[PDB]
RNA sequence: AGCCAGGAUGUUGGCUUAGAAGCAGCCAUCAUUUAAAGAAAGCGUAAUAGCUCACUGGUCGAGUCGGCCUGCGCGGAAGAU
């Protein structure tokens, strides 16, 4: 990996990203695959095209480096594998319970499913969104 | 094998191999073999160096051979006794100092050409050390 | 949607029915029978076009017959009748065998967006102009 | 760019030479223009890794000597000859 | 047990020991490899 | 020895051997024309005839350099063509193969060149002094492009050949 | 460094071959979904497949990597009363 710059830009993009959004949600692919990656993947593009990263980087000094600017209890959510989705379009989407269902139907798991920050919410599979 | 193609006289005196070389850099080539060693490498060694570079490079990039056998090392016979003058020549030889460079190299990579003399090296009698075309 | 049991892309071209010189033992390598691969191979193929090699998913389960869904016949196969020249690779950069435009080269990615794992279809046709550029073709942009 | 310290040699000769080579330094000299030639020892390591790149070669290198900025071009540099060493150097004043 | 002046790591699973002070190549994946200085 | 024995034999049997719908230059067969060997168009991507003076016809293949040149000196006497009917020999194949000169290889390539059904002509050999690299040009007499690419194939198959090409 | 996962899509890139599907070889050697995944480093197949690797994210919590410098040493190093 690249030295101190790289990794900062990439802090900072991340950052961006967090503050155009507001619903996300958590993903731990301890035994995925590639071809289950085009499922959430796919979906992204689907719904409008790259934006998505699923940044899967959740490092106590990397991902939760960058927590502290915006959101700050996403902090407790960085140990263990995790990747965190953040959304753009549309307020409160359906990206949230996507990744419940992908791993209902065959991923192994998916991170207990204990989702981000609309308020202050832990795991609960939210059903009740704009839709 | 290389060998003076004409000479002034066939014999030549046994001499010295005392001081350093004057083809201390590589001149033409990216990549050099120095030899750090003292000695004399024979018409034989060169052309079994030479092949085992050349080989190892696969004809990819050009190669020199900046030493070259122009000393006749004479030999008598077998069951020959000291007198009855000079023996003849049986073989060429080029006298070694530290640091001749022996064999340059370039168009190819930088671990490929020392690859390559290290195959060469095995062949010559003198320890042999990689170098480079420094600026200046 | 189970891993690897037994899943394979290998036929020739769909029109051509029970490949027994290419594929063979190929397609009938595990309990799924010969006769497989020209009933219901056909059945799909006469909907859209013959003469095009079609990938398809050989899933074999344990009770006699396979899932199956057919996927998209490859840019290679299509990069001939409708881009002229045959041939291809062996000495491209040296001189020019054939060349494309990059409009025609859209064109063509768009029907098959289907099978294609792309968010936007910009990409799909980078991605088409450089599987040409690898084929021996330099576009024409 | 570089900045190379040199201590200007109260003994020169072969034998301080040879000295200076042993105790991991060696002579350089600096001249051109209308000074005089300034004939000093050289902390060899540190020349070394400068003259690992070409920039060295090329750019004018400052060489400190008794608190004077001494702005030279390496002019020519001997080698060692079967050894990754420097025997000595020379400096062109620009 | 091929013993040489010259012991080398013939593969990347060939290993370099030193037993009574003896240079030694053992390799798991492939017990021809394995060498001795003598 | 045994090596160069047989390369001799081989040698031998080559010299052994040594001892008209063809080109339609332009919509009209039977013209008098020959082969040029400054590059030999068999099945090649298009031919071109320069009209000589004596001897009728030179094809040269097309986009040659001799050609080329005959072209800026007066193009009244060049002509396209088709490779006409394809003849039934349709000789001509000179086929320049490099190698690294050990003691048995030339013989090798000559045993390979044989048994192949391929009409031997000639076979230029020389050792060059740059290296020790052999290199060698077989005159060889064959029906087809394929054939022809084939025979190169299993040249280059024999591992001492560096390269093979006409 | 161990340990847990992935190591995909266009794709069987084309071509050349008898076949060649990362892997007889020859030539381009791109983009895509990308956290990252070489038109593939080695094994592997009749070719597919399969198994490792590079590269990637966690896991873990301090240095580690590999030159080139020389010092001393080790092997190389078997004989006869
Ligand atoms: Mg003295
Ligand atoms: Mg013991
Ligand atoms: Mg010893
Ligand atoms: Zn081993
Ligand atoms: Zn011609």
């Amino acid at each position: 990996m690249a030295l101190n710059l790289q990794d900062k830009q990439a802090i900072v993009a991340e950052v961006s990203e967090v503050a155009k959004g507001a619903l996300s949600a958590v993903v731990a692919d301890s035994r995925g695959v590639t071809v289950d990656k085009m499922t959430e993947l796919r979906k992204a593009g689907r719904e409008a095209g790259v934006y998505m990263r699923v940044v899967r980087n959740t490092l106590l000094r990397r991902a939760v480096e960058g927590t502290p600017f915006e959101c700050l209890k996403d902090a407790f959510v960085g140990p263990t594998l995790i990747a965190y989705s953040m959304e753009h379009p549309g307020a409160a989407a359906r990206l949230f319970k996507e990744f419940a269902k992908a791993n209902a139907k065959f991923e192994v798991k998916a991170a207990a499913f204990e989702g981000e920050l609309i308020p202050a919410s832990q795991i609960d599979r939210l059903a009740t969104l704009p839709t | 094998m290389l060998q003076p193609k004409r000479t002034k006289f066939r014999k030549m005196h046994k001499g010295r191999n005392r001081g350093l070389a004057q083809g201390t850099d590589v001149s033409f080539g990216s990549f050099g073999l120095k030899a750090v060693g003292r000695g004399r490498l024979t018409a034989r060694q060169i052309e079994a160096a030479r092949r085992a570079m050349t080989r190892a490079v696969k004809r990819q990039g050009k190669i020199w051979i900046r030493v070259f056998p122009d000393k006749p090392i004479t030999e008598k016979p077998l069951a020959v006794r000291m007198g009855k003058g000079k023996g003849n020549v049986e073989y060429w030889v080029a006298l070694i100092q530290p640091g001749k460079v022996l064999y340059e190299m370039d168009g190819v990579p930088e671990e490929l050409a020392r690859e390559a003399f290290k195959l060469a090296a095995a062949k010559l009698p003198i320890k042999t050390t990689f170098v480079t075309k420094t600026v200046m | 949607a189970k891993k690897v049991q037994a899943y394979v892309k290998l036929q020739v071209a769909a029109g051509m029915a029970n490949p027994s010189p290419p594929v063979g033992p190929a397609l009938g390598q595990q309990g799924v029978n010969i006769m497989e691969f020209c009933k219901a191979f056909n059945a799909k193929t006469d909907s859209i076009e013959k003469g095009l090699p079609i990938p398809v998913v050989i899933t074999v389960y344990a009770d006699r017959s396979f899932t199956f869904v057919t996927k998209t016949p490859p840019a290679a196969v299509l990069l001939k009748k409708a881009a002229g020249i045959k041939s291809g690779s062996g000495k491209p950069n040296k001189d020019k065998v054939g060349k494309i435009s990059r409009a025609q080269l859209q064109e063509i990615a768009q029907t098959k967006a289907a099978d294609m794992t792309g968010a936007d279809i910009e990409a799909m046709t980078r991605s088409i102009e450089g599987t040409a550029r690898s084929m021996g073709l330099v576009v024409e942009d | 760019m570089f900045t190379i310290n040199a201590e200007v040699r109260k003994e020169q000769g072969k034998g301080a030479s040879r000295r200076l080579r042993a105790a991991n330094k060696f002579p350089a000299i600096i001249y051109g223009g209308k000074e005089a030639p300034l004939a000093i020892e050289l902390d060899h390591d540190k020349v070394m890794n400068m003259q690992a790149k070409a920039e060295f070669y090329s750019e004018v290198l400052t060489i400190v000597v008794d608190g004077k900025e001494i702005k030279v071009k390496a002019q020519d540099v001997q080698r060692h000859p079967y050894k990754p060493k420097l025997q000595h150097i020379d400096f062109v004043r620009a | 047990m091929k013993v040489r002046a010259s012991v080398k790591k013939l593969c990347r699973n060939c290993k370099i020991v030193k037993r009574d002070g003896v240079i030694r190549v053992i390799c798991s994946a492939e017990p021809k490899h394995k060498q001795r200085q003598g | 020895a045994e090596e160069q024995d047989a390369a001799a034999l081989k040698q031998l049997q080559q010299k052994s051997y040594t001892p008209n719908g063809r080109v339609v230059v332009e919509g009209v067969g039977n013209l008098m024309h020959h082969i040029a060997r400054c590059c030999q168009p068999i099945p090649g991507d298009e031919i071109v005839g320069f009209i000589t003076q004596g001897r009728g016809i030179s094809v040269h293949r097309a986009d040659c350099e001799q050609l080329a040149e005959l072209r800026s000196h007066a193009p009244e006497r060049i002509v396209d063509a088709v490779w006409g009917e394809s003849y039934s020999a349709g000789y001509s194949l000179v086929v320049r193969v490099v190698a690294n000169d050990r003691s048995g290889l030339l013989r090798d390539i000559t045993t390979i060149l044989a048994n192949e059904k391929v009409n031997v002509l000639g076979v230029a050999s020389r050792s060059d002094t740059k290296q020790q690299l052999a290199t060698i040009d077989m005159t060889i007499e064959i029906y087809n492009l394929q054939v022809l690419g084939r025979v190169l194939g299993k040249l280059n198959q024999v591992p001492d050949v560096i390269d093979a090409r006409r």
